[PDB]
């Protein structure tokens, strides 16, 4: 079969920059080449097809070119929707293989997050267990601390986190931390906080609430 | 699958202005031009292709007058044009291969020649 | 608009079968051919086969011979994959696709519709439908005269839950978190969304929670607490 590799592997660049990645066969494929953007939890969008022919609707910032076995897709001036991964795909000869893919990533200006903190339902109370969320919207870069306290004292070992995908129009991340407690547990204190540290922020975000208020 | 005007053979002579060897399909339903693709071959060789997604014609070197009219393929013509050099050096069976969508078919010409 | 709309996901114990279905319209169902590619979570992308709708042809990559069937109902607009002997390496979402406007080049001029995924996962552990409950708007979540609220999917397996807020009429500010793996091996999420502290009285703010392998279907209405 024919293998498609891809470089680099994932890429970083600020609005307006030229980025340029390479797709290379394991042999020559007569610049039957196609390329494909694809977000997070979407299906591929074609790009180009044929090395060099635009898919029809693609901004035209996008362009490829290359011939027998190396091959190089290009975005002239980088736009924040253009955060994705970028796939090559050999149309040659069956089966038709794919390359591993390009993470194309925004850099854009330190952004600090809004944080909310979201006391447990009566719904999930009444079940027995004791969820407390903390948001952090719209921040950049990626990365945040987030310190659950109860009653002043730090936690460790019962919180989970997740971030999202850069957004597509400002580039932006956020994050979401879920305290789980049983309900008895969560009964046994009164204030439930969320401290945030953040490159945005002169000094750690507190948001807290009392137990029953 | 596609259906032809069928034609046994045609014949030229050295008076001949361009050889057309015909190729009618009748069904032809596509249209746009990237919908289809025309393929010639003459003794086992692809001696033309029309490439309707790329616009694109590829000839081997001695069929270098070898040419379709692409403003007439969506009509069902997918008739091949040569010069007299090209057509007395390749004598014999041709066939017209045309694709559109996924449908497909082929018919064969004989292509003669006739010294007065 | 061409559109290619597939069935639900599906958990499949090992062993077992799946049968992706994927109905077109927008366009005559037998001009194109429709292939399949599937993608393995953190994978890239790997074609599967196709089948010309018009003359029945279909091709099968070597990977899957013995296991995949493809087929179409043309009255329908219907093509099918259907996977047998299920390993848990088959977990992947599976696509169909299409061609542009041309001859049948069966995916060397690219694909350029493309359905929008079935995530099949293959397991031996039991589905199981989420819990909704609200993240409702108060004192403690609004700043400078936003307002977030949100609803929290928690304890469902497998993957995916798909969550929208009043129907599909709200998409602005919406953020629905990639799932955290809890130690009991379920799945849980939050969706979020902010909004004007100014109209919490006068508008309403419904998360519709859909998670198909369970068949769950859920509407939450977030009211702001005071
Ligand atoms: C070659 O040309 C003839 C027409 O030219 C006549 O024949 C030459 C060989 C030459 O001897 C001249 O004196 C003549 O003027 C083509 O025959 C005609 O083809 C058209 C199109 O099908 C048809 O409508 C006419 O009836 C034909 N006339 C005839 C048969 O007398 C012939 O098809 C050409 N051959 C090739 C291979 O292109
Ligand atoms: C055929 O199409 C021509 C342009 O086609 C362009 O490229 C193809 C691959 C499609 O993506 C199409 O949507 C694009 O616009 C037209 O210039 C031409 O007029 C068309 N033919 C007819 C008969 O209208
Ligand atoms: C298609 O191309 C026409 C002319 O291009 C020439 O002829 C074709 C058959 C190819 O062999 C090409 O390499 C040649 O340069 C144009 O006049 C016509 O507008 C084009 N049509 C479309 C729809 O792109
Ligand atoms: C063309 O084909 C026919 C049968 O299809 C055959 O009888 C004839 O001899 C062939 N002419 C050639 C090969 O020149
Ligand atoms: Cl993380
Ligand atoms: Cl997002």
């Amino acid at each position: 079969d024919i293998q498609m590799t891809q470089s680099p592997s994932s890429l970083s660049a600020s609005v307006g920059d030229r980025v340029t990645i390479t797709c290379r066969a394991s042999q020559d494929i007569s610049n039957y080449l196609n390329w494909y953007q694809q977000k997070p939890g979407k299906a591929p969008k074609l790009l180009l097809y044929y090395t060099s022919r635009l898919h029809s609707g693609v901004p035209s910032r996008f362009s490829g070119s290359g011939s027998g076995t190396d091959y190089t897709l290009t975005i002239s001036s980088l736009q924040p929707e253009d955060f994705a991964t970028y796939f090559c795909q050999q149309g040659a000869g069956f089966p038709y293989t794919f390359g591993g893919g390009t993470k194309v990533e925004i850099k854009r200006t330190v952004a600090a997050p809004s944080v909310f903190i979201f006391p447990p339902s009566d719904e999930q109370l009444k079940s027995g267990t004791a969820s407390v969320v903390c948001l952090l919207n719209n921040f950049y870069p990626r990365e945040a601390k987030v310190q659950w306290k109860v009653d002043n004292a730090l936690q460790s070992g019962n919180s989970q986190e997740s971030v999202t995908e850069q957004d597509s129009k400002d580039s932006t991340y956020s994050l979401s931390s879920t305290l789980t407690l049983s309900k008895a547990d969560y009964e046994k204190h009164k204030v439930y906080a969320c401290e945030v540290t953040h490159q945005g922020l002169s000094s750690p975000v507190t948001k807290s609430f009392n137990r029953g208020e | 699958q596609l259906l032809f005007n069928k034609t046994k053979s045609v014949e030229f002579t050295f008076g001949n202005d361009t050889v057309v060897i015909p190729c009618f399909v009748t069904n032809m339903e596509a249209q746009n031009t990237t919908e289809v693709y025309v393929k010639w071959k003459f003794k086992g060789r692809d001696i033309y292709t029309f490439d309707g997604a790329l616009n694109k014609s590829t000839v081997p070197t001695d069929f270098s007058s070898a040419k379709i009219e692409v403003s007439q393929l969506l009509k069902g013509d997918a008739s091949l044009k040569m010069d007299k050099s090209d057509a007395v050096s390749h004598t014999g069976n041709y066939t017209c291969e045309v694709t559109e969508l996924t449908r497909e078919g082929e018919t064969i010409i004989e292509l003669k020649y006739r010294v007065v | 608009e061409v559109q290619l709309v597939q069935s639900g996901a599906e958990v499949k114990k090992p062993g077992a079968s799946v049968k992706v279905s994927c109905k077109a319209s927008g366009y005559k169902f037998t001009n194109y051919v429709m292939s399949w590619v599937r993608q393995a979570p953190g994978q890239r992308l790997e074609w599967m086969g196709y089948i010309n709708p018009y003359n029945d042809a279909i091709k099968y990559n070597e990977k899957f011979t013995g296991r995949v069937t493809i087929t179409r109902d043309t009255s329908a607009s219907t093509a099918y994959m259907e996977l047998s002997s299920l390993r848990s390496e088959d977990t992947a979402v599976y696509y169909c696709a299409r061609e542009g406007d041309f001859y049948a080049n069966y995916g060397r001029l690219g694909f350029a519709y493309w359905g929008q995924g079935t995530l099949v996962t293959v397991s031996s552990a039991s589905t199981k439908g989420p819990s909704v409950f609200p993240l409702a708007p108060s004192s403690k979540s609004t700043s400078g005269g936003t307002a977030a609220l949100g609803c929290l999917v928690k304890d469902y397996f497998p993957e995916p839950v798909t969550v929208s807020w009043n129907s599909g009429a709200l998409t602005s500010g919406v953020h629905t978190f990639p799932a955290v793996l809890q130690s009991s091996g379920l799945y849980s999420l939050s969706s979020v969304v902010t909004v004007p502290s100014s109209s919490l009285g006068t508008q309403t703010y419904i998360c519709n929670v859909n998670h198909k392998p369970s068949n769950t279907k859920v509407d939450k209405k977030v009211e702001p607490k005071s």
